[PDB]
Formats: C-alpha cells, sequence, structure tokens
C-alpha cells in the first residue's frame, strides 16, 4: 500500500468551465438541428440579416 | 622521469589500473580475466627497477602506446555513474522558495 | 475444367489465382469461409488445389526443360 | 529495497584483505590499518586492491581518490560516502 | 600465482559448476518426452 | 547475504514461479514434438514436385 | 505483413523478459558481461526469453519459424534471377540472428557469475504484474504462427485483397521449385550454429577472448554501429551547425 | 584555435578572449563543477563559437578519427555493394517456367483493351 | 525510495506520487464520466457506420460505367495505351 | 455498440482522462484504469477479427469534412479490413500487455500518470495512423506517434542523454 496525498476535489474550476462551454455548445449544436427538422431551417441562421445580392 | 619518485608511483598506479580495467573489459571469460590479469602484473613487475633515464621515459613512452592500442569502445561504467545508464534519472528537485517577481501577480 | 470469365467474376477471384485451376480454388476459399481459416479444416480442398498446382508447376517445368533442350 | 550499512561495509572490506593472498597477516587487519605499513601492501598491491574494493561495492574510483585513500578505515568512509553502492 | 584466487573459488562451486550452471536448462522436457510418448500411443 | 567470497546457498525461488517454467518448458518442448511429427515430410522437404 | 505480426509478438516478449533481468540486478546495470550465472535465480524468466529466442531462430513448430523460413525461401523462389543473392544475404543474418541470441543467452545464464556476490544473494524475480504479461505472449510466441498461417500465407487465400500482378505473384513457385538443400539449409545451420556458439563458450574462451590487434579493430568497427553515427554526427549535423554558423 | 571555423573567427575578435575551445563532453565528469550537468564553471570564460562545444552540442566520438571512421563506412558499403552485384553473375538457372494465364495474358481482367494488350496483359 | 519535492508545485498530471486521500471516490467519478462519453460516441456516431461491400446494386454500377462509355464517346476519348 | 467507434474512442479516454484527472485520481487509479481500458480495446479488436474471418465486409466509419476546396475533398474517414486488423491485433495485444507490465515495471517512479497517459497516447495516435482511410488520416497518425515518441524517449526529462 503506497502512500497518501491530501485530498482534492474532482471538480476543479477548468474542469467545470471546458465540461460546461463544451457539452453546452454540443447541446445547441442538436438543439439548432432538431429545431431546423422541425421548424424548416437552423434557429442560428434566423438572426442572419445579410443585404440582398441584387 | 624519475626512477623512483611520487610522481612516478602516481604514473605507473594510475597506469596499471587502466590495464587491469582495460582487460576486464576486453576478456568475457572471468578466468582468462584472471590469467591475463595475472599476466600484466608479471610484466609490470618485471620493468619495476629500470634506473636510468633514457630506458625509463622509453618504456613509459611504449607502455602508453600499448594501452593506446588497445583501447576498449564502450567500457563497463556502473549504471550511477557519469557514463552510466541511470546517471541523473530522477534526480530530486531542489528545495527551493519562489521569489516573487511582481508587486500585484504571484 | 477451365472457370467462365463470367464464373471467374462472379466469385470474384483474385487476378494472380485466375488460372486453369480456380475451379478448385472456388470451392476451397468457400470452406476457408465457412471454417474461419482454422488450420485443422478443409484439409480435402486444400489438397485438391495443391495437387492441381503441382500439375501446372509439372508442366512449366518440362517446359523449361524442353527450352534448354533448344540451346 | 536494500540497505548498506557502515558495520556492513567494513565487514566486507575485511573479508576482501582477509582472501588477499599478498598480505603479511589477516589476524593483524584492523580497521585504522595501512595497507601501505601494516600489511606491507606494494605499491601496485594497493591499486589491486582498490580495483577489487570497486569491484565488490560497484562503483567507480578516479585516479585522483585511489591515491589517496590509505587506512582502511579511509576506505569504509568513502564507501560509506557514495551513494549508490 | 593468484593471489587473489581465494576470492574466485565461489564463481566455480557449487552453484556455479558445469553440472549446476546447465541444470535447468530444457525444463519440463522429461514431461515432454512422457507426453509425446503418450500422445503416440494414444493417436493409434 | 551471510556468506562472502565463500560459496553460495541454492537460491529460493518461488513454487508458483518453478511451476509456470515447468509448463511453460513442457508446453513448448510438447507443441514443437507435435509440429515435428505432424510436419516432418514438407517440413525436412520430401516428395520432389518435379517429374521423375 | 505475417512476419510483422508475428515479430511483434516475441519482440514484446524478449524486451519485457530484458527488463525482468535487469530490475534483478542491484546496480540494474545492462551489460550483459555484468551478469552470468542467473540460470538458477531466474528459471521462469530464463524460460521466457528462451521461448523468444526460439522463436526469433524460426526453430521448428514455432511462430517465427512460419514467418522467417518462408521469406527466406521467397527470394530462392523469386521469378528475378539476380534475387539469389539475396537468398545469401539473408541466410547469412539468420545464423548471425543465432549468435547473437545464444550470446545474451549464455553470458547471461549460463557462463560464470561476473557479478559481485550481493547481487546474487538478492537475485530474485519479479512481480506478477511483470510475470503475468510474459506468460501471455509466451504463449502467443508458440502458438499464434501455426494457428494464423493459413490466413496470411494459405495457397488460394483471399483474406488480404492486395492486387498482385500475375506476372508478379509467384508463392507457388517458391514452394514447389525449392530444394532439400535450400529448404533445409537455414534450419539446419541455426541449430548448428546455437550449438556451436555455447560450446566454443563453455570450452574454448580463447576463440572469442584473443587480443589480435587487427581483429579488435573491426570488432570496435562493428561495436559502434558500423561507424555510421559518427558519420553522421561529423560529417552532417556538426558540417550543418558550423554552416549555419557561416 | 584549434579548428578553421574557430580560426576564421579570429579577425572578428578584438579585446574579447581568444579561448581555445574543449568539448565539454570531454572534459573528465569526476571533478567538481559549479553545473555539473553541463561541466562549466562560474565566470568560466566562453569560447566565440561555444555554443559548438557545449554538452548539448551533437555527439563526439572518440576510439576513431573521423577521417578512419569515413574510411570504413565507405569501404564497409563498397564491399557489400560490390560483393552483391558480382554474386550476380555467378548465378544458377531457374528449372520451371514463369506462369501463364487463359486470354492471352487475362490483358481484359487488368483493364486492357483489343486495341492496347501489350500494356495490360500477361505471359499468357 | 523516495525523497523530499515542492509542495508548491502544482501539475495538472499530479506531480511527484500523486495519490490523493479521496482516490476512490474521485476514480468513482472519472468511471462514470468515462462510460458516458463512450456510450454516447458509441451511439452517436452508429448512423455513419456502414459495411463496404453490397451497399449499392450491380444495376447502379453496370449503368454508371456505361453512362462514362457514353461521355468517353461523346468527346474523342481513346483509352489508355490505345495507340 | 459499434466496434469501430470504441476501438477509436476508448484509448482516446484511456489517453485524455489522465491528463485530465491525473492529480484529482492519482496513479494507483490511473494504472488500473488505463490498463483497463487497453483491455477492453483488444477484446472488441479480437472479436471484429472474429467476424472479418467470418465475413470480409469491413467496416468504414466517415465523419465530418476536413477540406473540401477546390478539387482536393478531405475527410475523416476509418475503415477497417483486414491489413488494419492484422495491425490493429498487433497494436492492442502489445499494448494492453505492456500497460500491465508497466504497473509492476515503474512502481517506485513518482511520475506514473504521465507515464501511462503516454503510453495510452501512442496507442490511440498509431489506431488513428492504420484506420485511417486516406493519406491524409495516415499522416496525422504519422506524425502524432512521433510526437509521443519524442515525450516518451525524454520521459526522464533530467537526464541530458534522454533528451
Ligand atoms: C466541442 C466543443 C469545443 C469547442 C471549444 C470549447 C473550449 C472551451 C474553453 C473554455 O472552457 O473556456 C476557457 C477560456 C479561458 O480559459 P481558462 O480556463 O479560464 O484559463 C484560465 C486557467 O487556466 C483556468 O484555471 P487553471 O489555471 O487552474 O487551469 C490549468 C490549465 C492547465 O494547464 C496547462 O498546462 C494547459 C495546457 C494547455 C491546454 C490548452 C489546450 C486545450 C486543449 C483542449 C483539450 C484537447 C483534447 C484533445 C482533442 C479532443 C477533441 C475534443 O487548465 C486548462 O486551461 C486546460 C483545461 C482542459 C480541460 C479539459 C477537461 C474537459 C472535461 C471533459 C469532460 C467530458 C464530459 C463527458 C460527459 C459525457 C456524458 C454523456 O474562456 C473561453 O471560453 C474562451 C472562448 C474560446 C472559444 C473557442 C474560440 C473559438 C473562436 C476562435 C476563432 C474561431 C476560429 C478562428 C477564425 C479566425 C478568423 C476567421
Ligand atoms: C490534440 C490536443 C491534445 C492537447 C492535450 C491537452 C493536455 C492537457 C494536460 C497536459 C498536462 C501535461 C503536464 O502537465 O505535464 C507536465 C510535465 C510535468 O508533470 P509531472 O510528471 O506531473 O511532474 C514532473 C516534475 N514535476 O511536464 C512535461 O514533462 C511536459 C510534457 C507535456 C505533455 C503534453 C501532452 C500533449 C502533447 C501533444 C501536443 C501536440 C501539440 C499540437
Ligand atoms: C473527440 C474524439 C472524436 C469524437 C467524435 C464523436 C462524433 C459524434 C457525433 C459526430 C457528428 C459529426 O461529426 O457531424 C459533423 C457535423 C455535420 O456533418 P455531416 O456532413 O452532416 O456528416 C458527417 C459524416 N458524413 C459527411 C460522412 C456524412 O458538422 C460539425 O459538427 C462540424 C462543426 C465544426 C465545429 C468547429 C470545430 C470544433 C473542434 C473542437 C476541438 C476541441
Amino acid at each position: 500500500g503506497p502512500e497518501l496525498t491530501p485530498a482534492v476535489p474532482f471538480f476543479q474550476p477548468y474542469v467545470l468551465k471546458w465540461a460546461g462551454v463544451s457539452l453546452g455548445l454540443v447541446a445547441f449544436y442538436q438543439f439548432n438541428s432538431s429545431y431546423e427538422a422541425k421548424n424548416g431551417h437552423t434557429w442560428v441562421e434566423t438572426f442572419f440579416h445579410p443585404k440582398s445580392r441584387e | 622521469p624519475v626512477p623512483f619518485s611520487a610522481a612516478n608511483k602516481k604514473l605507473v598506479t594510475s597506469m596499471y589500473r587502466q590495464s587491469l580495467k582495460l582487460a576486464r573489459n576486453w576478456i568475457s571469460n572471468r578466468q582468462l580475466f584472471r590469467q591475463k590479469a595475472v599476466e600484466i602484473r608479471h610484466k609490470f613487475d618485471q620493468n619495476a627497477q629500470i634506473s636510468n633515464p633514457r630506458l625509463l621515459a622509453r618504456t613509459l613512452d611504449e607502455t602508453r602506446a600499448h594501452l593506446y592500442e588497445f583501447r576498449h569502445p564502450d567500457p563497463i561504467v556502473p549504471p550511477s555513474f557519469p557514463g552510466g545508464t541511470k546517471y541523473e534519472r530522477n534526480v530530486p528537485p531542489r528545495m527551493e522558495k519562489i521569489m516573487q517577481h511582481n508587486l500585484y501577480e504571484p | 475444367p477451365l472457370l467462365s470469365q463470367e464464373d471467374m467474376k462472379k466469385h470474384k477471384i483474385l487476378l494472380a489465382y485466375r488460372d486453369r485451376c480456380a475451379a478448385l480454388l472456388v470451392p476451397l476459399n468457400e470452406c476457408r469461409k465457412k471454417n474461419y481459416y482454422m488450420p485443422w479444416a478443409c484439409g480435402h480442398e486444400r489438397h485438391e488445389y495443391e495437387m492441381c498446382e503441382v500439375a501446372d508447376f509439372q508442366r512449366r517445368v518440362k517446359a523449361m526443360d524442353k527450352l534448354k533442350a533448344e540451346k | 529495497a536494500h540497505v548498506l550499512t557502515k558495520d556492513m561495509i567494513q565487514e566486507r572490506i575485511v573479508a576482501l584483505l582477509e582472501s588477499f593472498d599478498k598480505v603479511n597477516d589477516a589476524k593483524n587487519i584492523t580497521a585504522t590499518a595501512n595497507l601501505t605499513s601494516d600489511l606491507g601492501l606494494d605499491s601496485l598491491d594497493v591499486v589491486e586492491v582498490v580495483m577489487a574494493i570497486e569491484e565488490e561495492f560497484g562503483l567507480e574510483i578516479p585516479d585522483h581518490d585511489a591515491d589517496e585513500i590509505k587506512t582502511v578505515q579511509q576506505a569504509i568512509d568513502y564507501v560509506s560516502a557514495q551513494p549508490a553502492a | 600465482k593468484d593471489p587473489w584466487a581465494r576470492r574466485e573459488a565461489w564463481r566455480y562451486q557449487t552453484n556455479f559448476t558445469r553440472a549446476n550452471r546447465f541444470k535447468g536448462a530444457a525444463p519440463g522436457f522429461g514431461i515432454a518426452v512422457v507426453a509425446f510418448g503418450a500422445y503416440l500411443a494414444a493417436e493409434k | 547475504n551471510y556468506k562472502w567470497n565463500g560459496p553460495l546457498p541454492r537460491p529460493h525461488v518461488s513454487a508458483g514461479h518453478r511451476i509456470a517454467t515447468k509448463f511453460l518448458g513442457a508446453t513448448m518442448f510438447f507443441w514443437m514434438f507435435l509440429r515435428i511429427k505432424e510436419e516432418y515430410p514438407a517440413m525436412l522437404g520430401l516428395h520432389n514436385f518435379y517429374p521423375p | 505483413l505475417f512476419h510483422l505480426l508475428g515479430h511483434a509478438f516475441f519482440k514484446a516478449l524478449l524486451f519485457m523478459s530484458a527488463g525482468s533481468i535487469i530490475h534483478s540486478i542491484l546496480n540494474e546495470s545492462q551489460d550483459i558481461r555484468t551478469y552470468g550465472g542467473l540460470l538458477s535465480y531466474l528459471p521462469y524468466t530464463y524460460i521466457c526469453i528462451t521461448i523468444a529466442s526460439l522463436s526469433l531462430m524460426a526453430m521448428p513448430g514455432l511462430t517465427g519459424y512460419y514467418t522467417k523460413d518462408i521469406i527466406i525461401e521467397s527470394t530462392y523462389g523469386s521469378y528475378s534471377i539476380s534475387n539469389y543473392v539475396v537468398y545469401w544475404i539473408a541466410y547469412l543474418s539468420a545464423v548471425l540472428t543465432c549468435v547473437y541470441s545464444m550470446k545474451i543467452l549464455y553470458l547471461t545464464f549460463y557462463s560464470n557469475p561476473n557479478n559481485n556476490t550481493i547481487t546474487y544473494y538478492n537475485a530474485h524475480e519479479s512481480n506478477i504484474y511483470i510475470t503475468l504479461p510474459m506468460f501471455i505472449l509466451a504463449i502467443f510466441a508458440m502458438f499464434a504462427g501455426w494457428i494464423l498461417k493459413d490466413i496470411y500465407l494459405g495457397v488460394g487465400t483471399d483474406f488480404v485483397g492486395t492486387h498482385i500482378l500475375p506476372n508478379n505473384f509467384s508463392y507457388f513457385d517458391t514452394e514447389f521449385s525449392i530444394t532439400q538443400f535450400y529448404k533445409l539449409l537455414p534450419l539446419i545451420s541455426a541449430i548448428l550454429v546455437s550449438i556451436l556458439i555455447v560450446v566454443l563458450n563453455e570450452f574454448f574462451a580463447i576463440v572469442f577472448n584473443l587480443n589480435n590487434k587487427y581483429i579488435n579493430t573491426v570488432y570496435s568497427i562493428f561495436n559502434q554501429k558500423l561507424v555510421s553515427d559518427q558519420i553522421l554526427n561529423h560529417f552532417i549535423i556538426f558540417k550543418g551547425l558550423v554552416t549555419s554558423g557561416n | 584555435i584549434r579548428a578553421s571555423f574557430d580560426k576564421a573567427e579570429e579577425p572578428m575578435l578584438g579585446d574579447y578572449p581568444d579561448i581555445d575551445p574543449f568539448p565539454a563532453q570531454l572534459k573528465n565528469p569526476y571533478k567538481k563543477y559549479d553545473d555539473q550537468q553541463d561541466r562549466r564553471n562560474l565566470e568560466e570564460p566562453l569560447s566565440v563559437n561555444d555554443d559548438l562545444y557545449d554538452m548539448w552540442s551533437p555527439d563526439r566520438f572518440t576510439h576513431f578519427k573521423n577521417q578512419d571512421a569515413l574510411k570504413y563506412f565507405i569501404g564497409f558499403l563498397t564491399i557489400f555493394f560490390g560483393a552483391s552485384y558480382v554474386a550476380t553473375y555467378f548465378v544458377p538457372e531457374k528449372a520451371a517456367i514463369p506462369r501463364e494465364f487463359p486470354y492471352e495474358g487475362l490483358w481484359k481482367e487488368s483493364g486492357g483493351t483489343e486495341k492496347s494488350k501489350a500494356f495490360f496483359g500477361q505471359r499468357s | 525510495g523516495r525523497y523530499p519535492f515542492p509542495k508548491d508545485v502544482i501539475s495538472m498530471t499530479g506531480g511527484w506520487w500523486a495519490n490523493p486521500s479521496n482516490w476512490k471516490l474521485n476514480g468513482l467519478f472519472a468511471t462514470g464520466i468515462a462510460v458516458g462519453l463512450a456510450l454516447w460516441v458509441s451511439t452517436a456516431t452508429l448512423p455513419y457506420t456502414r459495411r463496404r461491400e453490397g451497399i449499392t446494386s450491380e444495376s447502379d454500377i453496370s449503368k454508371w460505367n456505361a453512362a462514362a462509355g457514353v461521355w468517353r464517346e461523346r468527346h474523342g476519348k481513346i483509352s489508355t495505351g490505345e495507340a | 455498440y459499434n466496434a469501430i467507434s470504441l476501438i477509436i474512442i476508448l484509448p482516446c479516454i484511456s489517453w485524455l482522462f489522465p491528463l485530465f484527472f491525473g492529480r484529482q485520481l492519482g496513479y494507483v487509479f490511473v494504472t488500473r484504469m488505463t490498463s483497463t481500458l487497453i483491455i477492453i480495446t483488444t477484446l472488441i479488436t479480437y472479436y471484429y477479427f472474429y467476424q472479418l474471418l467470418g465475413n470480409n465486409n469491413p467496416i468504414n466509419l466517415e465523419l465530418f469534412n476536413y477540406l473540401n476546396i477546390d478539387y482536393l475533398d478531405i475527410n475523416y474517414n476509418f475503415e477497417i479490413d483486414a491489413l488494419t486488423i492484422t495491425m490493429l491485433l498487433a497494436i492492442t495485444t502489445i499494448s494492453s500487455m505492456v500497460h500491465i507490465y508497466s504497473i509492476g515495471y515503474m512502481e517506485t517512479d513518482p511520475h506514473q500518470v504521465r507515464f501511462f497517459s503516454l503510453l495510452s497516447m501512442f496507442t490511440f495516435w498509431m489506431i488513428i495512423l492504420v484506420t485511417g482511410s486516406n493519406y491524409f488520416v495516415l499522416f496525422v497518425g504519422w506524425e502524432f506517434i512521433g510526437v509521443t515518441s519524442y515525450l516518451l524517449i525524454s520521459f526522464w526529462v533530467t537526464r541530458l542523454q534522454a533528451m
């Protein structure tokens, strides 16, 4: 049996930050694709308002 | 070049140690290493009393040449020493306090 | 009997195996597919293919013999 | 793992010297005995002995430090000074 | 002639004799001869 | 390490290690015997394929 | 491909067995000149390393046989005439292989002890975490080649579907055209050389441990990697750094 | 001082010490140094080409001279390749004919066309 | 064996002989996350999996080769080596 | 359960999880966890090989696009065929054995979390190397195994000769 070092909390700030941002990005991607299947277009596309080509 | 002096002793002793190291490096078999080692000691014994300068300097030069002719490509070194497989493995860190460099930021 | 071009293509023989003896190769590979290429299986089919190759190699050594004899 | 002690080093060196045939006497080998004086070992013989010591404890003695050890106690303190041996 | 001839004896003694040094260089070979003879018997 | 410059004792080796060596060596020698028996002709070189 | 797959297993076993040998020494020395009597002390590491070596030497009935030997024979059976030279080159390599394998086998396990007495007292075997992988790979290095020979070297196996030009394909010719002399000579040479090396080491050590100046020179050439590493370090790398300085 | 490239810099110093360089790898490693790994002592002068002689520089090999090692390396390659080439001459002849294939060498199966049968097509 | 090491040196890998006192609980968390990730990946990538052969019919392959021949006849296209 | 996806994704976890969570887990757990992941990968590989000898119909896994510039279309595509499965047999078997061996061989070493993460890293990138269906994925694996080799040969960083 090897020695023991002090206890360390599993979820550090970096774990929470990076996991949260990454999982939120994937969740957003899936929500957009589902909203596209239902509504007809990605929910992100709706905010796109360029001037017309003409 | 003295026939018998402290410097002469240091030189000849260093050299005889070199010869024994060389023989161990070259000969795999232990029994034959003991054979050759005994013979090296005999050769070192026979020329021990050379007094006149020219002959001693000549014998020293020729034994130096002999040793150089028999140098080994890779000697045996114990692993924890400079030429060793373990030299400077897992060198324990110096214990040392953090010097600060900035008033505001660690 | 030499296999049909359509038969050769249908059983998807490799080009270097398309010989006068591929007719035996077809059953051998079918058995080597059924069994999982195990060494103790397919003995009869394997041996038949080997014997066909024996005949082909013998004909070629006699061909080389004749060619040698011309010189 | 394996760790040596000062007395283990001493016992090994004493057995080592006892095995040497060029020595004067076996009973006269002390911790502070002089190989040059008490054991009457030649110039080359003490070299052979240092070589035996390094072949026994698995270390490498430089030329300058080999010729410095003149007594058995000097040998023991040197061999205990070295971490890997 | 060797003045360390006492120091080297242990390298050629009991565990390190030609008989002992080459003992166990073919582990299990006897079990193998028995098993091969047995299989030769049973195969026929 | 009781004895120095002296004859060494017979090494002590675990029973499991001795058994494992027995099994490994026996299986190796037996497998080699099996293969030699089964492939003697082809492996030695026999039944020349050239016509006589 | 088959030789790659077969070589992986016994090469891994050789390296793991060497690691065991090294950990069995207090010094943890890797010099083969510093071991020497260890057969009695490490019988299981001996048997593992032995199995791996005999697999490498393509001894009969072992995995290395079914790969090495047929690769050696293909060169003779190859349609290209000049390829006959390769046969001899390969064969020499093969016997050369035995010579070093036996050399590490003898110098580690048979020779006569070359380390000091405390190392032999403390020389023991390793834990289960080391031992179990060696056992598994020993089984592999005995059985895998035989159990897999049909997949990769089979008379018409279609598993690897690579499109070999028919003019080039010659695996049948290398089996039917091979004679007894060539099919048997690498094997006999391996066996004979292995025995030769062991017996010359145990009985005539002088032939290996001479002191000829010329032989020591050629040995030094071979020991320093056919001075390649010097050649690279002085004539390319060092020259390149000088040119970069310029 | 010793090598040509250290000599070539001699006009390029004015009032910098002309140091004779020695490869750090060849300094005896039983002496004691302030930096043991680099085998350097504090305030020790540096040669102008010190980066080619420190411990991190390419390794130097002592057993042979560089010229002789070049001789040996070239000689090994020369003898091996020349021997192989020469051996190509004294070669036995094969005993079986290279094999052949139906349909004029399966020229159709390897792509091929009536008009182009030499490009694709076996020994037939 | 072991030796002292600076305790302030924080590495993502844990540093020296890192064996936290609460390692079994943390390992339970880590294995749960591992299982979740592997199963999500295995399921999500399932629609992008397919076998190599028998996915297009002989009709498609034959007619595509026929159409390519048609294309090469509209243009003036001889075959390789055809000269 | 998709064999190809698991064969790729499990060594990736055995690589990255120690780097993310090493301080929080410790080398006891990390060694056991990486070894277990590599073992499961090896078992899945052996089963896939068995089925493939049953029926030589390789699985392909076709993922997002890398480049779709003028005529050059490169995709993250993977396939396991006969050649690849032979490679993967060697890779996974030896990797699982080396992982088990290292628990014992490195038991004393202070830096075991990094070592086991690097062994797993090498396994993952070699799997990527052999499973890719185009020369670009092959090259990705080719360069990353070089990076991993650099990190492994210099594992004992304080040693000059190793660096
Ligand atoms: C991390 C180890 C690998 C894990 C792989 C798990 C895959 C599970 C689901 C995959 C779905 C998919 O990839 O789809 C990809 C989708 C749509 O692609 P598609 O054309 O519809 O189909 C693809 C398959 N085809 C073509 C064969 C049909 O576009 C994307 O999202 C790409 C968005 C890019 C975001 C910016 C990059 C961020 C990189 C972050 C690095 C940290």
